[PDB]
């Protein structure tokens, strides 16, 4: 009920490690794709745990 | 009636008036998908609900 929300900025939101990492098994992007994520920018990302 | 299928993954968008009947397993990453499965390997065909 107290899930955090960390606004991310002034730092590159690298995602290659996610692709490189083999620990993750399920990874679905229903709005974008990793292929076009290279040339696609997001205003800000909130890390909610 | 689930006899109706559709393709969900492709290397590239097919040209107009092209029929695709390929059934090879789709690999999300660059690593080869040997055998019938592999890392993030899924069947590209899904039935209609």
């Amino acid at each position: 009920y107290a899930w955090n929300r960390k606004r991310i900025s002034n730092c590159v939101a690298d995602y290659s490690v996610l692709y490189n990492s083999a620990s993750f098994s399920t990874f679905k992007c229903y709005g974008v794709s990793p292929t076009k994520l290279n040339d696609l920018c997001f205003t800000n990302v909130y890390a909610d745990s | 009636n689930y006899n109706y299928l559709y393709r969900l993954f492709r290397k590239s968008n097919l040209k107009p008036f092209e029929r695709d009947i390929s059934t090879e397993i789709y690999q999300a990453g660059s690593t080869p998908c040997n055998g019938v499965e592999g890392f993030n390997c899924y069947f590209p065909l899904q039935s209609y609900g």
